């Protein structure tokens, strides 16, 4: 007698993990930043750069 | 006024005096 064409299942679960990394930055070069007081050429500055 | 290495070569007020 012939035989089926016999197949499997599986189960598989997905198992959590995760990275993390950080930084941060001097309170004195903050307003160096974003802050548009700077009007004529402190925006072109060298330490802004 | 901060500017790079590049080179060239009133009121009245109440007081006592």
């Amino acid at each position: 007698p012939a035989d089926q064409p016999v197949h499997n299942y599986m189960i598989k679960r997905l198992d959590r993990r995760s990275l993390n990394a950080a930084f941060s930055i001097a309170v004195e070069a903050l307003g160096l930043i974003s802050g548009e007081n700077l009007d004529g050429t402190h925006i072109s500055s060298a330490m802004r750069l | 006024v901060i500017a790079n290495t590049n080179l060239v070569t009133s009121a009245r007020v109440r007081a006592d005096l």
